RNA sequence: AGGGGAUCGAAGAUGAUCAGAUACCGUCGUAGUCUUAACCAUAAACUAUGCCGACUAGGGAUCGGGUGGUGUUUUUCUUAUGACCCACUCGGCACCUUACGAGAAAUCAAAGUCUUUGGGUUCUGGGGGGAGUAUGGUCGCAAGGCUGAAACUUAAAGGAAUUG
RNA sequence: CUCUAACUAUAAAAAUCUCUCUUCUC
C-alpha cells in the first residue's frame, strides 16, 4: 500500500530510523507512543476483530444526531494487547479509528504458570482484576489446557492475549460490553503490576533508548 | 396522590368501620 | 466490620439470621408456606383435567389489538373455574 | 475497642506500605504481632522491626522494603484441619507459587508450607504475600 | 457595523509584519503599495485591507501595541533587553559594604562556616495589625 | 465513496456527493459523502463548484 | 563525591543572601519542604540558603547530563521570571518558554508548538502548573523553582528560594546557568565570577525600560 | 440528591433552630434558612440632602442613619430579587459578590 | 519467570522505583527516571558517565518525589546533609 | 380534667377572584396556641450516613482546657491577674484543596483502608403494586401506636447523570 | 511596599389536548 510515514515525535524517528528493535524497549522505560505505525513496525502481524458496534445518539433540536462505538481489540496472541473504544459518524470510519487507538493502546501482559513449569507459560502468573464502571473481572489462573472460561469477549480478549487457561469471574452489569472489556484489560495489564518473589531482586536501570540515541531524533 | 391524604383517606375509611363495628359489638 | 457477627461461637444467630431472612424471597415463601396445594388453581401439579363451560373470546392489550380465543373450564379435581388459552389458528372450532 | 490487635498490626502495615513509606509504628507489641512479623523477616516481605519497651505493652517499629503487597488477618481463628489447608491457601494466596497462610499450631507460629512439613495444624492467624 | 472581520485583519498584520519601512501614514500611497505588493482579488477588500492598515500604523506610530511584530521593533525591544547596569546593584555596593539582617540568618551563616560581614537587627516580632 | 476518491485524485479542492433515496429501506432517507471542502454563496458557487443531478431507476 | 571546589564559595553565598533569597519563604510553612531553618519571630521563615546552593549543583549535575542542549526546556509564566529564563536559554542551549504555555504543548504532537523534551525547568509551581500537569502526562523530570509555601505535586529536584523577590529568582537562573556552563567545560575554570552581571538576569518594568531609554536619549 | 451539602440550612450541629418570620410574606422559616440582609441607608437619601441642609437649624446636622436587618424568607429573596439563582460550580462561593464597591 | 530447564519465559523484567522499590507499569505515564552526571576532579562532566534513579509516578503525584530524590543522591555521596534521616 | 384567655389562628361567618372557589388575597372568629396534673409515642424524630476501635493527606481558621514565651498593650509605682500576639497539644461543631483511594455517578477525608474480599457488634432490605391493607395479638379513654401477610396483578417501577 | 464606607424600592386572571415511533454493515 501507499505509506510514507513522515516521523513527528521522537519515538517515531528513532523507531523508523531502526533503532529500537523491540517493544520490550519501548515497555521498559514507560515511552510515550502517539503514532500506531511504531506499533505496526514493532508488531507486523496484529490481528484484530470487531467486538462491537453500538449506535449511540444525541438528542438535537431536529431529529436525533447518531454515532457509533466501535470497540476494537487487537493482538498477537503472544503477549501483546490493545483495546480501542471510537465513536465516529460512519461505522467503517469509527472501526478504522477503533484500530488505531487499539494499536496506540498496546500493552504486554505477564503469562504465568499454574505449577510446575514445564513448557512456555501457558496461564496467568497470578490472579488479578479490574473494574470499569460496575464491571469487576476476576482473572485466576488455571491448570494446563483448561481453555478460556470466560464470556465470548472475554473469552476472545485472552485468545487474542495468547493466554490459552485462565478462569474468570465478572460481577457487575457485565452487560455493557466496552466496561467488560475495559476490566478486563485493566486486569490483564495489571498482571505486570504485581510484585512476586521471582521478580525481587534489582535491576541497574538501563539507559532509555532516547537518551543514548538522542542524536538520531530532532530532525535539523 | 400523596402518601399524606391516601394514609388520611384510609383513616376515614376506618372511621366508618370502627363506627360500624362498635354499633355492632 | 460487617453487620453480620464473626465470632467462632456465632453460629446461631448467623443461622437464624438465614432463616429469618429466606422469608422474603418469593419460591422459598411460596415452598414452606405451601401456597401452592392451597390457594392455586392445581396443587403442585403441572396438568389437569376439566369441563368447558362458555366459550368466550379476550381482548388483548394496548400495544397489541386483537381478540384472543379463550375458554373458560370448571376444574374436575376440585371445582374451581380457570380461563384456558387454546393455542392454533383454528383449533376454537376444535373443541366444543 | 480493641479486639484483635493482631488486625490493627497488619491494617497498620497495609496502609503505610500503600502510600509508599518503609516503616509502620504499631502500638500494642503482642507476642502473636512478634511471631508474625519474625515469620515475614524469615520469608523477605519485611524488614528490621524493633520492640520498644514502655512497661506498658510495649510498641514495635517496623522497617520495609517496598517487597510486600498486603498482609491480612483471618479475624475468627478457624479450626483448619489438614486437610482444609489447601482451600485456604487457593481462596487466600494469589498463587500457588507464593504466598504464605500465617497459621498457629500446637508446634508454634508458622507459615502454611512449613506447618506441612511438619505435618500438623491448627488455627489460622492469617496471610501474607 | 462595520467590524472590519478576519481576512482584512490578517492581512493587513502580515502586510505590516513583512513591510513596514514601505508603508506610510497616507491611505492612498498603502492603497498603492496593497495594490503591487499583494494580489487582492477585488478592490472593495483592497480598499478595506488599506484603511485597516493605515489604522494600525497609526496605532504603531502612537506607540507600541499587542499582537503585530516587525523587525526594527523586535530589534529595539533586544537592545532595550540587553541593557545591563555598569554599576553593581549587588556585593553590597550600597549602605557602604554594610547589609541588615537579623539574628536567625546571621546563625545560618554562622552555622555555614562562613565569614560574610552582616548587621544584625531585631524584626520587632509584633505584627502590624493591617 | 470511491467516486469521491477519484474525483479528489483528479486535483479536485472538494468533492461531495448526496444519494436520496429507498436506501435498503422502505422509508426515504439521504446520505451524504463529503470531502475537502464545498462553499455555498456567492458566484464562487458558479465559477468554481459544478453540480450534478441525476435520477437512477430501481427495481 | 564532588571536590571541595563545588562548596558554597563566600561570594556566591554573599549574592544569594543580597538578592533576599533567604529572607522571604511565607508565613505559612507546608511540611514537604524541610528546606525551613530558624523561623524568624517576624513570622517569615527563613530558608537554609546552603541547602538551595546544593539544590542548584544537583539541578546543574542533572541538566549536564542531557547529551543534547536543546531538550533542557525552561518555563516561565509569571511576569518576574520571564526575562531570566530567555537569557538563561540564551547562555545554555536550552528552548525557553515565555508568558503563556498554550496547553497541550507537550502532549499534543500536531501544534507548531510541540516540543518533546527531557527535562521540564520551572519558575514557580503554582502558576505553571499546566507545564507540570503537561510533564507528568508526557513523563518529564520537573527541576522547579519551589518556595517553602508552592505545592510540590509532579515536582522532582525543587530548587528553594523565593518566589516574591524580582531579585532571587534573576539571581537562582544566573547561578544555574553558570554551574552548567562549568560543568559542561565551556567556562573554563570555577573561581572566576563569569564577568556578565546577575542585574541581565532581572526583571524590568517597561516604565522603567522607558524611564531607561529617556535617560539614554537625553544626550 | 444532593444538591447542598451545607443543605442550604447552614445548621450542622443543633438539630432545631428557633424560626423566624419573613419581611414581605410573614413565612415561619428556621433562623439561618432566613437569609439575611442588613439595610443601613440614609434616613434622608441623597436626593434631599441638599434640601434639608439648606432648610435645618443646627449648622451641620450629623443626619442620622436608620438601620434594619431583614430577614426575609426564601422564596421572595427569590422574588424580590435579593437572591439569585447560581451555575451549580457558582454555587461553591459563599463569599459576598466582590465589594459592590470600593 | 523461569523455564524448567533454566531459560527466560519472561518478556521485559521491568524496573522498579528506585525509592520505593514498586514496579514501574508499562503505561505509567507518570514516572520519570533522572540522570545525574558525574564529576571529575575539575568539574568537568564527563559524558557518558552518569548515575540514574527511577522515580516512579505514585510518589511524583503525591508529593514525595524531590524528598525521595534528596534521600537518595545524599546516600550515593551527591549531596551533603542535605536530608536528615531523623525528622 | 383545673387555671388563665394578649397575639395568631383548624373549624366556622362572611367580603372578593373565578365558569365554578364552602381554596389561595381580606376582615371577624371558637377548639388550640400559654400553663398544673394524667395520657399520647408518632415527624423529611435527616447528617435520609448505627455504635465502639485502629490507620491513611495537605491548608487555614473557630470553641473549651493546658503548656511555653526574655512578646504587646494594659496600671495598682513595678509586678499578679485579665485582654491580646506567636508556637504547641488535647477534645468538639465545622470548613477549603486534591485523588493518590471509593463509588452507577451526584459526590465522600469518610461513603477510604472491599474480588489483594474477615477488628467487635446490633437492626434492616431481596422488583413494583396490592400495602404498612386485612386478620390475630398487644398498648391507648379516644385518636392511633407496635407487630404485620397472602390471594391477585404487573415488565418494569426506581437512582445518578448527558443532550435537547 | 501602605487602608474598613455607601444605600433602597413591583407580586391581577391564564382550564384542557388525540391517533402514531419506524434496520444500521466496511
Ligand atoms: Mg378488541
Ligand atoms: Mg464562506
Ligand atoms: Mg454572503
Ligand atoms: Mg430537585
Ligand atoms: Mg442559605
Ligand atoms: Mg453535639
Ligand atoms: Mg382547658
Ligand atoms: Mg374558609
Ligand atoms: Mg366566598
Ligand atoms: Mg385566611
Ligand atoms: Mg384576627
Ligand atoms: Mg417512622
Ligand atoms: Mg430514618
Ligand atoms: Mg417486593
Ligand atoms: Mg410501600
Ligand atoms: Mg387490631
Ligand atoms: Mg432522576
Ligand atoms: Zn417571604
Amino acid at each position: 500500500e501507499e505509506k510514507g510515514w513522515v516521523p513527528v515525535t521522537k519515538l517515531g524517528r528513532l523507531v523508523k530510523a531502526g533503532k529500537i528493535s523491540s517493544i520490550e524497549e519501548i515497555f521498559l522505560h514507560s515511552l510515550p507512543v502517539k503514532e500506531f505505525q511504531i506499533i505496526d513496525q514493532l508488531l507486523p502481524n496484529l490481528k484484530d476483530e470487531v467486538m462491537n458496534i453500538k449506535p449511540v445518539q444525541k438528542q438535537t433540536r431536529a431529529g436525533q444526531r447518531t454515532r457509533f462505538k466501535a470497540v476494537v481489540v487487537v493482538g498477537d496472541s503472544n503477549g501483546h494487547v490493545g483495546l480501542g473504544i471510537k465513536t465516529a459518524k460512519e461505522v467503517a470510519g469509527a472501526i478504522r479509528a477503533g484500530i488505531i487507538i487499539a494499536k496506540l493502546s498496546v500493552i504486554p501482559i505477564r503469562r504465568g504458570y499454574w505449577g510446575t513449569n514445564l513448557g512456555q507459560p501457558h496461564s496467568l502468573a497470578t490472579k488479578t482484576s479490574g473494574k470499569c464502571g460496575s464491571v469487576s473481572v476476576r482473572l485466576i489462573p488455571a491448570p494446563r489446557g483448561s481453555g478460556i472460561v470466560a464470556s465470548p469477549a472475554v473469552k476472545k480478549l485472552m485468545q487474542l492475549a495468547g493466554v490459552e487457561d485462565v478462569y474468570t469471574s465478572s460481577t457487575g452489569s457485565t452487560r455493557t460490553l466496552e466496561n467488560t472489556l475495559k476490566a478486563a484489560f485493566v486486569a490483564i495489564g495489571n498482571t505486570y503490576g504485581f510484585l512476586t518473589p521471582n521478580l525481587w531482586e534489582v535491576q541497574a536501570l538501563t539507559p532509555s533508548p532516547m537518551d543514548v540515541y538522542a542524536d538520531y531524533a530532532t530532525a535539523s | 396522590m400523596r402518601a399524606k391524604w391516601r394514609k388520611k383517606r384510609t383513616r376515614r375509611l376506618k372511621r366508618k368501620r370502627r363506627k360500624v363495628r362498635a354499633r355492632s359489638k | 466490620g460487617k453487620g453480620k457477627p464473626r465470632g467462632l461461637n456465632s453460629a446461631r444467630k448467623l443461622r437464624v439470621h438465614r432463616r429469618n431472612n429466606r422469608w422474603a424471597e418469593t419460591t422459598y415463601k411460596k415452598r414452606l408456606l405451601g401456597t401452592a396445594f392451597k390457594s392455586s388453581p392445581f396443587g403442585g401439579s403441572s396438568h389437569a383435567k376439566g369441563i368447558v363451560l362458555e366459550k368466550i373470546g379476550i381482548e388483548s392489550k394496548q400495544p397489541n389489538s386483537a381478540i384472543r380465543k379463550c375458554v373458560r373450564v370448571q376444574l374436575i379435581k376440585n371445582g374451581k373455574k380457570v380461563t384456558a388459552f387454546v393455542p392454533n389458528d383454528g383449533c376454537l372450532n376444535f373443541v366444543d | 475497642t480493641r479486639t484483635s490487635v493482631l488486625a490493627d498490626a497488619l491494617n497498620a502495615i497495609n496502609n503505610a506500605e500503600k502510600t509508599g513509606k518503609r516503616q509502620v509504628l504499631i502500638r500494642p507489641s503482642s507476642k502473636v504481632i512478634i511471631k508474625f512479623l519474625q515469620v515475614m523477616q524469615k520469608h523477605g516481605y519485611i524488614g528490621e522491626f524493633e520492640y520498644i519497651d514502655d512497661h506498658r505493652s510495649g510498641k514495635i517499629v517496623v522497617q520495609l522494603n517496598g517487597r510486600l503487597n498486603k498482609c491480612g488477618v483471618i479475624s475468627p481463628r478457624f479450626n483448619v484441619k489438614i486437610a482444609d489447608v489447601e482451600k485456604w491457601t487457593a481462596n487466600l494466596l494469589p498463587a500457588r507459587q507464593f504466598g504464605y497462610v500465617i497459621l498457629t499450631t500446637s508446634a508454634g507460629i508458622m507459615d502454611h508450607e512449613e506447618a506441612h512439613r511438619k505435618h500438623v495444624s491448627g488455627k489460622i492467624l492469617g496471610f501474607v504475600y | 457595523g462595520r467590524v472590519r472581520t478576519k481576512t482584512v485583519k490578517r492581512a493587513s498584520k502580515a502586510l505590516i509584519e513583512k513591510y513596514y519601512p514601505k508603508l506610510t501614514m497616507d491611505f492612498q500611497t498603502n492603497k498603492r503599495l496593497c495594490d503591487e505588493i499583494a494580489t487582492i482579488q477585488s478592490k472593495r477588500l483592497r480598499n478595506k485591507i488599506a484603511g485597516y492598515t493605515t489604522h494600525l500604523m497609526k496605532r504603531i506610530q502612537k506607540g507600541p501595541v499587542r499582537g503585530i511584530s516587525f523587525k526594527l521593533q523586535e530589534e529595539e525591544r533586544e537592545r532595550k533587553d540587553q541593557y545591563v547596569p555598569d554599576v553593581s546593584a549587588l556585593d553590597l555596593s550600597h549602605s557602604n559594604d554594610v547589609l541588615n539582617v537579623d539574628t536567625q540568618t546571621a546563625e545560618l551563616v554562622n552555622s555555614l562556616g562562613l565569614k560574610l560581614p552582616l548587621s544584625v537587627s531585631s524584626v520587632s516580632a509584633v505584627r502590624d495589625r493591617r | 465513496y470511491g467516486v469521491v476518491r477519484y474525483v479528489m485524485e483528479s486535483g479536485a479542492k472538494g468533492c461531495e456527493v448526496v444519494i436520496s433515496g429507498k436506501l435498503r429501506a422502505a422509508r426515504a432517507k439521504s446520505m451524504k459523502f463529503a470531502d475537502g471542502f464545498l462553499i455555498h454563496s456567492g458566484q464562487p458557487v458558479n465559477d468554481f463548484i459544478e453540480t450534478a443531478t441525476r435520477h437512477v431507476l430501481l427495481r | 563525591s564532588l571536590p571541595s571546589t563545588f562548596d558554597l564559595t563566600s561570594e556566591d553565598a554573599q549574592l544569594l543572601l543580597a538578592a533576599r533569597v533567604h529572607l522571604g519563604a511565607k508565613n505559612v510553612q507546608v511540611h514537604q519542604e524541610p528546606y525551613v531553618y530558624k523561623a524568624r519571630p517576624d513570622g517569615v521563615n527563613v530558608i537554609n540558603v546552603g541547602k538551595t546552593w546544593e539544590k542548584i549543583v544537583l539541578a546543574a549535575r542533572i541538566i549536564a547530563a542531557i547529551p543534547n542542549p536543546e531538550d533542557v526546556v525552561a518555563i516561565s509564566s509569571r511576569t518576574y521570571g520571564q526575562r531570566a529564563v530567555l537569557k538563561y536559554a540564551a547562555h545554555t542551549g536550552a528552548t525557553p518558554i515565555a508568558g503563556r504555555f498554550t496547553p497541550g504543548s507537550f502532549t499534543n504532537y500536531i501544534t507548531r508548538s510541540f516540543k518533546e523534551p527531557r527535562l521540564v525547568i520551572v519558575t514557580d509551581p503554582r502558576s505553571d502548573a499546566q507545564a507540570i500537569k503537561e510533564s507528568s502526562y508526557v513523563n518529564i523530570p520537573v527541576i522547579a523553582l519551589t518556595d517553602l509555601d508552592s505545592p510540590s505535586e509532579y515536582v522532582d529536584v525543587a530548587i528553594p528560594c523565593n518566589n516574591r523577590g524580582k531579585h532571587s529568582i534573576g539571581l537562582i537562573w544566573y547561578l544555574l546557568a553558570r554551574e552548567v556552563l562549568r560543568l559542561r567545560g565551556a567556562l573554563p575554570d570555577r573561581t572566576q565570577p563569569w564577568a556578565i552581571m546577575p542585574d541581565l538576569y532581572f526583571y524590568r518594568n517597561p516604565e522603567e525600560i522607558e524611564q531607561q531609554t529617556a535617560e539614554e536619549e537625553a544626550v | 440528591p444532593k444538591k447542598r451539602a451545607s443543605n442550604g440550612r447552614n445548621k450542622k450541629g443543633r438539630g432545631h433552630v428557633k424560626p423566624v418570620r419573613c419581611v414581605n410574606c410573614s413565612r415561619s422559616v428556621p433562623k439561618d434558612k432566613a437569609i439575611k440582609r442588613m439595610a443601613i441607608r440614609n434616613i434622608v437619601e441623597a436626593a434631599a440632602i441638599r434640601d434639608l441642609s439648606e432648610a435645618s437649624v443646627y449648622a451641620e446636622y450629623a443626619l442620622p442613619k436608620t438601620y434594619n436587618k431583614l430577614h426575609y424568607c426564601i422564596s421572595c429573596a427569590i422574588h424580590a430579587r435579593i437572591v439569585r439563582v447560581r451555575s451549580r460550580t457558582d454555587r461553591r462561593i459563599r463569599a459576598p459578590p466582590q465589594r459592590p464597591r470600593f | 519467570m523461569e523455564n524448567d530447564k533454566g531459560q527466560l519465559v519472561e518478556l521485559y523484567v521491568p524496573r522498579k522505583c528506585s525509592a520505593t522499590n514498586r514496579i514501574i507499569k508499562a503505561k505509567d505515564h507518570s514516572s520519570v527516571q533522572i540522570n545525574i552526571a558525574q564529576v571529575d576532579e575539575e568539574g568537568r562532566a564527563i559524558p557518558g558517565e552518569y548515575v540514574t534513579y527511577a522515580l516512579s509516578g505514585y510518589i511524583r503525584a503525591r508529593g514525595e518525589a524531590d524528598d525521595s530524590l534528596n534521600r537518595l543522591a545524599q546516600q550515593d555521596g551527591l549531596l551533603k546533609n542535605v536530608w536528615s534521616y531523623s525528622r
